[PDB]
């Protein structure tokens, strides 16, 4: 926890100083969460720690020709990312999160982003003629990687849903003009009390640059984007298979 | 003996408070002064104001009751049930005397929403829902003339077998509820309970006795032609043989006790298929009627 | 506190200055390494130049560890994040930034930091040197410290490109020196009249 | 714990019933243990559970031509055995143990064994002419496996120490005549406060059949020997290496 | 927020008790009856008996003091120090006027136990020990005749360099303690503290500034000829040149403040090497003097 464990670096590309930018709404870790109920002969347990620290996946770069990127959960919690030592064994999973997005730029750049979390974000793929009613949902697209993937048509959100009405979900406006911080908290969202470690992927994270990035020649042409997450209140259990030892 | 323990994740202080019941608003606020009121005094124009408060004839006095309109109508036609008010014609089952559509009298149909794109549009504003259901049945000849005849209706719960021929014992059964009524009688009003195996309607692995969900290895989401085994319907013509009149049956579905969760942006593309919201990725269209310029209308 | 040389590449006379500080210019800015070193005070390399190593060169039970400090000299408008990680003894240095992110680490920044003070823990498990005779055992190892480019070095159009990070060195009140032994050096010239 | 977790079988080759045989001396898990001190810039931590259950390694068979077998610690705690998921990463280790040995035979067999734990049991190898003062200690002998290894000359203990005076260390007499149980408890024994995950192997377990096994023809010619252990109060920590992520 | 926690490993009840100081034994027990005393009554012969108790002239009365022997000698020559009583001749350094053994006056020696197999046998009954040390030095000619000459002794702590030639500045140094005395003077009694880097004597990785222990990859346990750098000794002949008499120096080591731990069975095979207790695996011998038969002596 704190800011150290294995990863102790606290200085990104601009090597910034002078305190941090968080802007807290809640009161410093507002309590634990529930356990719910079930209707079968299964029951999970808790792994406590080693998942309670912070994590900083790779930094994607913003350019003028950018279109936006998205992530799927808990795809990045698996081996597809830093973790993967306690994610592919068990069967049940559920957790909150403390997602923090930190950007950085000089005072001469312009542009503005938009963060949003869409629960049960099922992509309708690129489509456009790929006639599929129900044959085989893809796995090479819905799980790109911990790096995310650039969008094709952000206006229709590559699914047919308009981008304009996105702000219904929780969202913040990353504006290069004034601030660079973005802290969001997402509780557990699922119909069933507990989820599986399989193709029942939870909410997806969306980041779309609405205001295009621009500047004058001679300055830095690319602005990095940092992604951090903190799995509040996670669990792991459930396993039964062939020959055991 | 024990050396390791750590959970934390807690906060202490002003969690909850006193327990009261005072569902009545009172005069709140008044006024506060700032500075010299001017138009172009230098910092910002178009300054603000404030009020105190009042709530109809309940709060404060009740000396005069001057509403905006002298009680024209009701003011709550906006709830979820109000939205889901009508009962649209969902099923249009057709029974000819002879032909290829339904030659053997039997006709199988199942509940769905993709039959009406408008209904699907209206129903897909959310993610999770929980509602009851009702059904009404009207039978008439293509020329609209009642005839003397008896009909057999039956509901089929999820996972039950499919009666294919008129001679199928599934028509007999004992577990599948059935309804018998002559068509000259009034229509057959009926209700259907909440038949989902979870707390909200959501597809994927919910049908078939076998497996499901994404990335199949152990199951097919086909089940032959009746994909996604769920609440379906069946209908015969009562008789050891064929009937003497053509029939055109109709369905009327109606929600009741509707509760939604997790709204999402509605839609901005034409629907393509069932259970797979694709779109015209090469024929992407705008949303509103575009105008010529921005300076002028 | 005493400044510590890490970029100890030059060996000439005029270029003696930049042994102390190292560049953080913006050419590559995603996943490469800046510099690494050991934590051995009185053997060779960095700590040999500070005062802590100089005092370690008079005993046998040393640590050569604990807190350090990095002071940035970016102009005023430089932003960027550095990754600092420490590897415990008996371990290999990570081959990527993700592996180094695990364990213990800290993410620096240039917005308003201008300073950072990482601390090294102290652990003693194995046998330093149990030589009944010399020339039979050559088994020595120690943990390492690395610096990684987290993000590229942002700069507005008008400011310089290359900056310089300096490094400090100190300890605290936990560890002690022991076993007073006579120091051996070459700081002589023979002709001392 | 209890008797179940993953391994739930509680019936060996004879498929015995009618309660268990333990013969307890102490009072039901007599408290926790200490943490000691150190003299450096290192400090360990605890893994709590997932090592608190029981473990039953493979069963070795007793025959007339048997000579005896031995084990090394914590060699069987590593991947050389059932465990190996939290043993090769960290650096420090220390634990007590609850070792239980259960044999089984009819009323017509004869013979008697001997269990003993020898701290810092450094083998002197087979020797006999292999002139080695200090060149290269072997690794193919001192770490045979979780199966143990049959002794060469038990009278001199394959090291030159007489077998007669073995009973100085804690020991029990496995006698086929009356009982079949053997419960022993071994606390942490090491000069340094904490041990490494390397060639600083702790005590070794010895089992030597003094009274030879014998019977009459027609009965079962081989008697199995079960080995169980329980790592009371274990710890794991310490790691630093090359490029990290 | 936190959902998992489990340590246990504890027991409650009769842990400790009252605090007293009563180091004096009192009459304990008396008698109890069982059955009819007979020889072959049927179950078991050779029955038992019991007593009450008494402890010298302290416990109970002190009317008569009739010990077994009228105070012959002391009765405690069995402690650890008593065991480690004498001071054996460990070092026998020899200095000729000319020759090949020690031509250049210098002579290097180090502490060890394998020089005396009997001493090693006596000292290897345990695993862990902690003791101080002392040394005494006697110098004489091979014919045993004192001569006028001065000698230089010095102790070398572990990890210090090895003075090879008489001209080596390590002879000068400042950190290595040195002792100067003429040989006509009485011997040089001296003490050496506990120089181990742990709480007990145990080899493996303890020497060399570099690594060690088993399975070398980064270190050699050679250090040239002086393997296992540890507390060694050095001795010269004082003078810018050679000396005029042959010398035969001797050492006398003596433990003091001895504490052992973890006894082990002593030994039943001949020693072979240093730091590697091998044995004659093909020439294994018995232990006691075997006799002919068992029925007779
Ligand atoms: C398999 C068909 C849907 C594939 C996934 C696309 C969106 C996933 C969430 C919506 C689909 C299931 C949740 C319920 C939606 C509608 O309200 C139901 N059809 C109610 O009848
Ligand atoms: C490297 C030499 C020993 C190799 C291991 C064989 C036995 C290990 C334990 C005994 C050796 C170290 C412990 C101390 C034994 C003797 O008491 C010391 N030499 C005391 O002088």
């Amino acid at each position: 926890s704190d800011r150290v464990a294995q990863l102790t670096i606290g200085n990104s590309t601009i090597t910034t100083q002078e305190a941090a930018n968080i802007i807290v709404g809640y009161g410093e870790w507002p309590s634990y969460c529930s356990d719910s109920d079930a209707t079968a002969v299964d029951k999970p347990t808790r792994p406590d720690v080693s998942v309670n620290r912070f994590y900083t996946l790779d930094t994607k770069l913003w350019e003028k020709s950018s279109k936006g990127w998205y992530w799927k959960f808990p795809d990045v919690l698996t081996e597809t990312g830093v973790f993967g030592q306690n994610a592919q064994f068990h069967y049940l999973y559920r957790s909150g999160f403390c997602i923090h997005v930190q950007c950085n730029a000089s005072k001469f750049h312009q542009g503005a982003l938009l963060v949003a979390v869409l629960p049960e974000y099922v992509i309708g793929s690129v489509a456009g003629g790929t006639g599929t009613e129900d044959t085989h949902p893809p796995y090479k697209q819905t799980q790109p990687g911990a790096d995310g993937f650039e969008l094709q048509h952000p206006y229709v959100l590559d699914a047919g849903i308009p981008i304009s009405q996105l702000t219904v979900c929780p969202h913040q406006w990353i504006n290069l003009r004034t601030n660079n911080c973005a802290t969001i908290i997402v509780p557990y969202i699922n119909a069933l009390p507990f989820d599986s470690a399989l193709n029942h992927c939870n909410f997806g994270l969306l980041v779309v640059p609405i205001s295009p990035l621009d500047y004058d020649q001679g300055a830095t042409p690319v602005i990095p984007i940092t992604i951090t997450l903190a799995p509040m209140c996670s669990e792991f259990a459930g396993l039964r298979q062939a020959v055991t030892q | 003996g024990d050396r390791v323990a750590d959970v934390i994740e807690s906060s202490i202080g002003d969690s909850v408070s006193r327990a009261l019941t005072r569902a009545l608003p009172a005069p709140t606020g008044q006024d506060t002064q700032v500075s010299s009121h001017r138009l172009d005094t230098g910092k910002v124009p178009a300054l603000q104001a404030a009020e105190i408060g009042a709530s109809s004839n309940a709060s404060d006095e009740s000396m005069i009751e001057t509403r905006c309109v002298l009680n024209s109508h009701s003011t709550a036609e906006t709830t979820l049930d109000s939205f889901f008010s009508r009962a649209g014609l969902v099923g249009e089952i057709d029974l000819p005397l002879e032909g290829t559509t339904n030659p053997n009298g039997y006709a199988n149909w199942d509940i769905d929403i993709t039959g009406y794109a408008q209904m699907r549009r209206k129903v897909e504003l959310f993610t999770y829902m929980r509602f009851d259901a009702e059904f009404t049945f009207v039978a008439c000849t293509p020329t609209g003339q009642v005839v003397p005849q008896l009909l057999q209706y039956m509901f089929v719960p999820p996972g039950a077998p499919e009666p294919d021929s008129r001679e199928s014992l599934a028509w007999q059964t004992a577990t599948n509820p059935s309804v018998f009524v002559k068509l000259s009688d009034p229509p057959a009003q009926v209700s259907v309970p909440f038949m989902s195996p979870a707390s909200a309607y959501q597809w994927f692995y919910d049908g078939y006795p076998t497996f499901g969900e994404h990335k199949q290895e152990k199951d097919l989401e086909y089940g032959a032609c009746p994909n996604n085994m769920m609440g379906t319907f069946s209908v015969r013509t009562v008789g050891t043989s064929k009937s003497k009149y053509p029939l055109v049956i109709r369905i009327y579905m109606r929600m009741k006790h509707v509760r939604a969760w997790i709204p999402r942006p509605m839609r901005n593309q034409n629907y393509l298929f069932k259970a797979n919201p694709n779109y015209a990725g090469n024929f992407i269209k705008p949303t509103g009627a575009s105008r010529t310029a921005i300076t002028t209308l | 506190e005493t400044i510590l040389e890490v970029n100890n590449v030059p060996t000439n006379a005029t270029s003696l200055m930049e042994r102390l500080r190292f560049p953080v210019s913006a050419q590559a800015g995603k996943g490469e390494l800046c510099a690494v070193f050991r934590a051995d005070p009185g053997r060779s390399g960095p700590w040999q130049s500070t005062l802590l190593g100089q005092l370690c060169g008079y005993y046998t039970q040393w640590s050569g560890s604990l807190e350090v400090t990095f002071m940035f000299t970016g102009s005023f408008m430089a932003t960027g994040k550095m990754l600092i990680a420490y590897t415990p003894p008996g371990g290999p240095l990570p081959k990527d930034r993700a592996t180094a992110m695990l364990g213990t680490h800290v993410i620096w920044d240039f917005g308003l930091q201008s300073s950072v003070t990482l601390v090294i823990p102290w652990i003693s498990n194995t046998h330093y040197r149990a030589h009944a005779r010399d020339g039979v055992f050559d088994y020595y190892t120690t943990g390492l410290v690395s610096i990684w480019y987290q993000t590229n070095y942002v700069v507005p159009i008008g400011a310089p490109n290359t900056a310089y990070i300096i490094a400090l060195a100190a300890a605290q009140k936990n560890f002690t020196m022991k076993l007073c032994k006579d120091a051996s050096d070459i700081l002589q010239t023979g002709t001392i009249q």
